[PDB]
This record gives structure tokens, sequence and C-alpha cells, in this order.
């Protein structure tokens, strides 16, 4: 639920790194792929496990 | 002292493709 972005998936590191005023990413299919941690700032993708 | 005022119009001076901000932090 990072910053409100309610989901269920698997969080991996990557080296997506975003930009500094950005907080998470989408696809082409409008769904979240990524997200950074508001504690330490990380890149974490989001990927259904199974 | 509030006394001064200067200014110019012309209704264009110039018309290029700039003004473009990131709409959100996607």
């Amino acid at each position: 639920n990072f910053n409100g972005l309610t989901g269920t998936g698997v969080l991996t590191e990557s080296n997506k790194k975003f930009l500094p005023f950005q907080q998470f990413g989408r696809d082409i299919a409008d769904t979240t792929d990524a997200v950074r941690d508001p504690q330490t700032l990380e890149i974490l993708d989001i990927t259904p496990c199974s | 002292q509030c006394v001064n005022l200067i200014t110019r119009t012309q209704s264009y001076t110039n018309s290029f493709t700039r003004g473009v901000y990131y709409p959100d932090k996607v």
C-alpha cells in the first residue's frame, strides 16, 4: 500500500532508476509495474507471483 | 515609492513548441 497504491505482487530490486520526482511506474496497459520505497529510496518491481 | 510602471504588448512575439511538463509522477 505504498502511499495509497493498494495491490498484490512480488517485490524485487531492479536497475530501473526513476527520476528524483517520480514515485511509481506503469506499463502500456496502465498497470503498476514498479514503485519506490518511501523509507529508503529504492526502485522495486511489482510482478504477479504465479 | 510606488509610481513607476512600464510595459509593452504586441499580442504575439513568438510561437513555438514549449511549455510541456510532466503531468504526473508516473
